[PDB]
């Protein structure tokens, strides 16, 4: 899922069963992939997965387990596989003009790349792309790394197209208001502070810094009331005759709005996030948020003068379970735009 | 505009400002070039490998790297990195 | 079925039975073909197929199967063979005028060739020919491919 191919791929894997590591296996001649291009797999899409069944250096010794581990396996426990490190080579040119990969170890650069870069991951639901973007050291006067914003870094890393004020990766809008942004504690801390000194409060305008971890998640469901609406059902009590929207039009909520999400349209035992943008010039009205799911929660939202983003989490249990309900009601007059449902990590069953 | 501190084949003034590659030669950036499909590049004039990958800034910008590498890594600020 | 010969052919094969990969075998000394010209086979047309029966690096360990797989085989199920990758060498010339193939890996160029070319296959019913034809990048102004 990177930007460069890897030659002579030699991963190392841990086999874990019920809190114990059965074995740590490094790939050998029978398990080494010659070529691995970005966005590709070894073996290829139409081929069967390769077999790892040896633990020695010469592919002559099988991987054993003891009696207790076998009994645990026969009792329904499952073995998990983890990747600890991957070895590979890159290509260069010699004096004879031939491409040379031997002796060009990717491990010689992994630590250096991770030390001077920030990590940006993009998840469009079906694919994942990981990128490293260089940033300067905070305190070094001799570091001459150019400074770019978060949006500029995203555009550079993912080759996004700028058709104006819009960002498209492969036809999917990856704008700040159309995607879900996830950070760790330190990144959240710098991002929120920097914003408090900017005329705009757009995170995409925040200067990128070394050590940041950014995750962009394209929404499973999204609606902007202009051209795109892919919700499993139709929203009740929608007002489209408006011009005060985030991009083109808004949804002035006069009353109660409810949606019906069938359980077959959502993955079981997963945590989902419902997000939206609200605006109320009067700054007096309030909104009630209620979601019927595995657990039902009730919350109150106080809008601001301009558009602000609200997000609430919920969970699911079982494929053949009760339906999903989401309702939004306002006492007075509010505006709603860019309503999205996104899938977070999978809660264990 | 002829000083090259890091000997990365791109002048320091060209790296501080924008620059582009035409006919395997680094030239100063003009805005009109963007209409022909050229991309503006910036990098560190004290580091030959700004992104820390085995390829230098000129190698990435000019395209002298392995052709299987994605074009995003052609930018000096974006590292060629397999995951 | 290509345009160039391959030297020291070392294919890697998966053995699959009923949705499970029994083994992944890389060719060893007993299974390496010295020469493989285009439109030819190793072994040649008049010879018998070569035997792959070892899984270790020194051709000293046989390929085992368990009881359930043996029962599946005895019940009429058949084992399928898939090719995952092939290793080989190409020929160059040195300062002494001798042809050198050692250290000239075809894997160093496979990704680059596949990245900048388009694939054309011809099937006349009895034979198959695969070709790669170079084409330019859509958005690159500096690409001068005709
Ligand atoms: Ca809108
Ligand atoms: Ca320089
Ligand atoms: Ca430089």
């Amino acid at each position: 899922t990177g930007t460069a191919p890897m030659y002579k791929v030699t991963p190392t894997t841990n086999l874990v069963l019920d809190g114990e590591t059965l074995a740590t296996i490094k790939a050998q001649d029978n398990q080494i992939g010659n070529n691995l291009s970005p966005n590709e797999t070894y073996p290829k899409k139409g081929l069967s997965p390769l077999a790892l069944n040896t633990m020695d250096q010469f592919n002559a010794r099988l991987i054993p387990i003891n009696y207790d581990q076998l009994k645990k396996l026969d009792s329904g426990k499952q073995i998990k596989l983890e990747t600890t490190q991957v070895s590979g080579n890159y290509g260069t040119k010699n004096s004879q003009g031939q491409i040379i990969t031997e002796g060009n170890s990717w491990s010689n650069y992994i630590s250096q790349i991770d030390s001077v870069s920030a990590s940006i991951i993009l998840d469009t639901g079906s694919q994942t792309f990981e990128r490293r973007v260089a940033a300067k050291e905070q305190g070094n006067p001799e570091d001459k790394t150019p400074e770019i914003t978060i949006g500029e870094a995203i555009k550079k890393a993912f080759s996004a197209t700028k058709n104006g004020e819009l960002l498209y990766f492969n036809g999917i809008p990856i704008d700040e208001s159309c995607v879900e942004l996830i950070f760790d504690d330190n990144t959240s801390e710098i991002i929120k502070e920097q914003l408090k000194y900017l005329d705009d409060k757009k995170i995409y305008n925040v200067k990128l810094e070394r050590g940041m971890n950014i995750l962009i998640k394209v929404p499973s469901y999204f609606t902007n009331f202009d051209e795109y609406n892919n919700f499993p059902a139709s929203w009740s009590n929608i007002d489209t005759k408006n011009q005060d929207g985030l991009q083109s039009v808004a949804n002035k909520l006069s009353g109660e709005t409810k949606i019906i999400i069938p359980m077959s349209k959502l993955k079981p035992y997963k945590r989902y996030v419902f997000s939206g943008y609200s605006k109320d010039p009067s700054t007096s009205n309030s909104i009630t948020v209620n979601i019927k799911s595995k657990e039902q929660k009730t919350d109150y939202l106080v809008p601001e003068k301009d558009y602000t983003k609200f997000s609430y989490e919920f969970e699911t249990t079982g494929k053949d379970s009760s339906d999903i309900e989401i309702t939004l009601t306002s006492s007075g007059v509010i505006f709603l735009d860019n309503l999205s449902i996104t899938e977070l990590n999978s809660t264990p069953e | 505009e002829d000083l090259d501190t890091d000997n990365d084949n791109i002048p320091d003034a060209y790296e501080k400002n924008g620059y582009t590659i035409k006919d395997s030669i680094a030239v100063k950036w003009n805005d009109s070039f963007a209409e022909q499909g050229y991309k503006k590049y910036v990098s560190s004039y004290l580091e030959s490998n700004t992104a820390g990958d085995p390829y230098t800034d000129y190698q990435k910008a000019s395209g002298s790297i392995d052709k299987a590498i994605k074009l995003e890594a052609r930018d000096p600020l974006v590292a060629a990195y397999p995951v």
